[PDB]
């Protein structure tokens, strides 16, 4: 996704005390948490040039 | 843009001390092994490639 290496680590260290060890799916995820609400996605559009 | 783990059990959660270390690894290019398919056809004949 667009979310950077700089700032995904800040969100997982604040909310779930991860970082410096393995990123995993955490045990206790709240309703207003980060990892159960984060939804990355991707599409592919053509070039749309002259032709 | 992917992030692959380290699955070898001896050095997957090891704690290092100071020192300078070399870390070599070999990756795959076989599209039948790298990729998955729903129908399960050959991906070498039906030409799929990863670079």
């Amino acid at each position: 996704s667009n979310l950077t290496k700089d700032f995904f680590m800040v969100q997982m260290a604040a909310s779930y005390n991860q970082g410096y060890q393995g990123f995993n799916w955490p045990n206790c995820t709240k309703h207003y948490g980060f990892i159960n609400n984060f939804e990355p996605m991707s599409r592919q559009v053509p070039e749309y040039g002259a032709n | 843009h992917i992030q692959v783990p380290q699955k070898f059990f001896a050095i997957k959660n090891l704690l290092l001390l100071p020192g300078t270390y070399n870390y070599e690894w070999y990756f795959r290019k076989d599209p039948n092994m790298v990729l998955q398919s729903t129908l399960g056809n050959d991906l070498r004949a039906d030409g799929a490639s990863i670079t």
